[PDB]
RNA sequence: AGAUGGUAAGGGCCCACGGUGGAUGCCUCGGCACCCGAGCCGAUGAAGGACGUGGCUACCUGCGAUAAGCCAGGGGGAGCC
RNA sequence: AACCUGGGGAACUGAAACAUCUCAGUACCCAGAGGAGAGGAAAGAGAAAUCGACUCCCUGAGUAGCGGCGAGCGAAAGGG
RNA sequence: GGGAAGCAGCGCCAGAGAGGGUGAAAGCCCCGUAGGCGAAAGGUGGGGGGAUAGGUGAGGGUACCCGAGUACCCCGUGGUUCGUGGAGCCAUGGGGGAAUCUGGGCGGACCACCGCCUAAGGCUAAGUACUCCGGGUGACCGAUAGCGCACCAGUACCGUGAGGGAAAGGUGAAAAGAACCCCGGGAGGGGAGUGAAAUAGAGCCUGAAACCGUGGGCUUACAAGCAGUCACGGCCCCAAGGGGUUGUGGCGUGCCUAUUGAAGCAUGAGCCGGCGACUCACGGUCGUGGGCGAGCUUAAGCCGUUGAGGCGGAGGCGUAGGGAAACCGAGUCCGAACAGGGCGCGUCCGCGGCCGUGGACCCGAAACCGGGCGA
RNA sequence: UGGGGCUAGGAGUGAAAAGCUAACCGAGCCCGGAGAUAGCUGGUUCUCCCCGAAAUGACUUUAGGGUCAGCCUCAGGCGC
RNA sequence: UGGAGCCUGGGAGUGAGGGCGCGAGCGAUAACGUCCGCGUCCGAGCGCGGGAACAACCGAGACCGCCAGCUAAGGCCCCC
RNA sequence: GGGAUGACCCCAGGCGGUAGGGGAGCGUUCCCGAUGCCGAUGAAGGCCGACCCGCGAGGGCGGCUGGAGGUAAGGGAAGUG
């Protein structure tokens, strides 16, 4: 191919829009034509009036944090056996995460929605309502840590 | 890469103050004074262009009067008459058959006369 | 450079899977004393129209 | 930047009366020896192209290239031992006279060495390949290695 | 009884050729940025200076009462002061 | 010339007033080091049947927290 | 052709067609470039070799030693994300004041369990920072730009002083820089002569505008105006059409800003030239041109290139929501409730609009604080 | 009255005016913080095409400044 | 079937109005005065015609060109 | 509306405009195109025109001046009027 013509197709567009001239966006700058349009104005989003914000609301979502920090402790991912309809033979955590689901966020619970899959499938945790589903053949391999 | 003035803002200048030629004093010899006198310069010539179709629409209404009182009638009276006569003619412009060949504007003046008594 | 989360707002408003932006009722710390047992139970969490579009601008970084 | 200017903060003149305009200091740039406004500073204009995009453009770059009837993949270089004279026999048996441009791709320094000084030549070891000079050269050539590494580099 | 022509002290518009002035374009022993390399000196008197130094020498440069320079080793080959 | 460690250490400003708070251990002053300086071989991290001197970069993360809970400030472990 | 390096005939080198120079535009005329060489002397130098200094076991018994105004407690403060707080840890001005491993400190008041570490002596390359100095590059500037200075500039010049701080580059390929004559005290000119060119003749390339002259055509001394426009008519210059000028007639309240409203007797501007104001970085949010898709994408770094690109999954967003939380999960929360009711069906790069943080469109105060300089 | 000395910036000096402290002192000059801040005043540069407002209400240490609503515009969808 | 309408989203400016007519308050059945309410025009149509001259009274909503024709308010003795 | 979609022919409407919103273009500097193309039989810049093409910003053509540079089609950055 020639170097004619690898011309970018019908959308670059890289015209900026500049207000020096009589034509477009004039004396003002298209916007403006005032005062406090000038190098700053106060926010909004949060701000102003000097009114009372709407930090009148108050926060009952309550229990917020002492200093020495947050607790750390065990988290749960979950993964509806919807997904687990793919791949084939046994299923296991970190097999999990090689693969779209679960990395790294900790103890798996498989879960939920879609119809079930005889195999065997190794957890920390199922739902009443998942585990049940996985009659139709299948596992509990469940606890680990051990 | 800057990009200075160069030579861009000299050519707009003369361009303009070609245009200004032989206006009075600094008006063809500043390039900012020669803009403010074609401003109006401008707009005199569109409302002028309006204008003459009126200045002549004076002319011819005025002299075909002088020529018409000239055998009787006055003008408010000849060009009703054509009117009823059906002579959708004349065009203003078109009497100065009043000047050139009287003759026949004298014909035209009867016929005139002729729905008008 | 790189905004930071305003704390005062995470503090005091969750924001729902559609984007809604959630609040408890006002009106409840001291009003008491008497009023109708109908006022002090009606205090639940509800929606905000458009300030909440201000609202999560703030809650950037997070969601 | 009107801060990076040489002068001092001094303030010029009184402000009120003068008689002159008002003043700060000379680094202001309305000044003409002053500083200057929205002026470039050094910058880094590299940016992370999907490596995806990269590797269909090398091979649909290739593939126009073929289409065109241009591309001429070979082994036997007799044209060798580092001489431009060599290399330009080589190349008018192959049916190359120097009317069109050529990049010659392959893993072989001396006929790398041979070619080079040509000004129809634009010579390329096979871990090189890229889409500007692929396209930018009308004719091109292959050691078959340099084919083989350039397989390896789609799938 | 009558009539539109006719003068330029000077002035205005246009055209031509000069004067002043230093824009434009082209030019660059200079600058700016980034990357590499390199990184202390001084009582054995530094960094920085003053005065002095040529047959003739205002300034710059180089040198220091041995003062545009003294000794030796290495490099180069026809011109130097 | 900057660059570095120690001893001292502002205010304009922001908070749409201001006093705690912010600008800021910044600007500046002083002493000392060197081609660098500082640090450095656990009376350590913190929850792992764990790691294994110190410095430096990317993540962690605008997270955990601090805050006239205002304006705002802002870690460490862990992984590369 | 003033001059060849242009154009034309016929050739040659290339590990060298980077670049610069030569009277214009040259691979092969000059200096170079690829490629390859070189130190008596001084610096540098485990990178590669050698030599010392120094250092390497096990049991069983005594219980002699293991850093003092210290640990530790109390009072007053600092450091940390920690602003008195449930306030630990690390540092310490004041008061009291130990123990030597059955010794002592830490794991966020404190007690008990379970663990981590040995305070009160010291040294220790490398990875990192900066750029006075040297070299290489540039979708950096090109004499109001770029450093304050391309030029004898921290100079002239201003200030008691600390300190402030300019302007100012260009004949020609070659000086061949105009012998000699003529007018003039000179300065200038006029001939002559050099040169391709001398309105290239020396603060000399090109030489724009304001501004000042001379010459020529049209035009004006009974008029009156934002200075022009429309229409006729006369004169002057190449031809049934144009250009220049203007006698008479018609019509007509400067530009900008600011304003309810300006020709306004409201703001700004003597005129010309040159300088002069919506940007960049990092987040964010819509839109849009592409890539791949239930997935998409890499950061620092490592390997190549010397205007080549590869590798590198730590990490990030997304695949599930409710609840202060314990938690449960296609549900979940208030509720005794198989009442009701609330919330609950993509990513990467490019481009463009707007927002946050930074002076963030550009010029401007009266003042505040620090260190110096002045009787 | 000549010459030689001493005292300074919230400081000196003052037969007392807030006088004097290097030609303007109700707090000197120089450089730096610094491009302080300025809800105020001024200025903002080529051309053509289509649409085209407001000077109201609520709250506001608010009243010549703002935040939401209203009125202008573009894109997607819906269709009397 | 209209530069009508409704829904979701990106970008604004405006938050100083003024005259006239009609309906009230304040004022003195004063003010180019001042407060609200209904409409209009100027603002932004100081573009054009009428009104001697003149933002908002009457006529009329200006893409360009023509030495053609009909009208509107207002006019037809001369200036015209 | 034709519909051989031809971006060309036919018909019918709209086109005053400040703050603003939206759409198209023109020009300035620099990069790829370039070891190329124009150039002393004259580059850039400068001075004139009643001529040609564009609604317009602009772009051609011709004559004089100037003496060494300039840079298409199609695209990319910004100290851009």
């Amino acid at each position: 191919d020639l170097r004619p013509n690898p011309g970018a197709n019908k959308r670059r567009k890289r015209v900026g829009r500049g207000p020096g001239s009589g034509h477009g966006k004039t004396a003002t700058r298209g916007h403006k034509g005032q005062k406090s349009r000038s190098g700053g104005l106060k926010d909004p989003r949060r701000f102003e009036g000097g009114r009372s914000t709407t930090l009148m609301r108050l926060p009952k979502r309550g229990m917020q944090g002492q200093v020495p920090g947050e607790i750390k402790r065990p988290r749960y991912q979950g993964v509806n056996l919807k997904d687990l309809a793919r791949f084939e033979g046994e299923v296991t955590p970190e097999l999990l995460v090689r693969a779209g689901l679960l990395k790294k966020g900790y103890r798996l619970k498989i879960l939920g929605e879609g119809e079930a899959k005889p195999l065997k499938v190794v957890a920390h945790a199922f739902s009443k309502s998942a585990l049940e589903k996985l009659k139709a053949a299948g596992g509990e391999p469940v606890l680990l840590e051990a | 890469p800057r990009a200075k003035t160069g030579v861009v803002r000299r050519r707009k200048h003369k361009k303009i103050l070609k245009l200004a030629k032989g206006y009075w004093g600094l008006r063809s010899k500043s390039a900012r004074k020669a803009r403010e006198t074609l401003f109006a310069a401008g707009n005199y010539a569109y409302a002028h262009r309006k204008r003459r179709k009126r200045d002549f629409r004076r002319l011819w209404i005025v002299r075909i009067n002088a020529a018409c009182r000239q055998h009787g009638l006055n003008y408010s009276t000849f060009i009703h008459g054509l009117k009823k006569a059906g002579i959708e003619v004349d065009r203003k412009n078109l009497a100065d058959l009043a000047v050139r060949e009287p003759q026949v504007f004298a014909e035209l003046v009867e016929r005139a006369k002729a729905a008008q008594g | 450079p790189k905004m930071k989360t305003h704390k005062g707002a995470k503090k005091r408003v969750k924001i729902t899977a559609s984007g809604k932006v959630v609040a408890m009722k006002t009106g409840k710390r001291h009003l008491n004393w008497q009023k109708s047992g109908k006022e002090i139970r009606q205090k639940g969490r509800k929606f905000v129209l458009a300030k909440p579009e201000a609202e999560r601008i703030k809650l950037l970084l997070p969601y | 930047t009107r801060g990076e200017v040489a002068y001092s903060g001094r303030k010029i003149w009184p402000q009120k009366h003068t008689g002159r305009a008002r003043h700060g200091d000379i680094g202001a740039p309305i000044f003409v020896g002053g500083g200057v406004v929205f002026g470039p500073k050094p910058r880094d204009y590299s940016y992370t192209l999907p490596k995806k995009v990269r590797k269909k453009g090398l091979a649909m770059a290739v593939a126009d290239r073929a289409r065109e009837g241009k591309l001429l993949l070979v082994e036997a270089f007799a044209g060798v031992n580092g001489k431009t004279k060599e290399f330009l026999a080589w190349a008018k048996e192959a049916g190359l006279d120097g009317s069109e441009s050529v990049l010659l791709v392959t893993g072989n320094e001396l006929v790398r060495r041979a070619a080079r000084n040509l000004p129809w030549v634009v010579t390329l070891a096979p871990e090189g390949l890229n889409v500007y000079d692929i396209v930018r050269t009308e004719r091109l050539v292959m050691d078959l290695d340099a084919w083989e590494v350039f397989q390896n580099r789609i799938g």
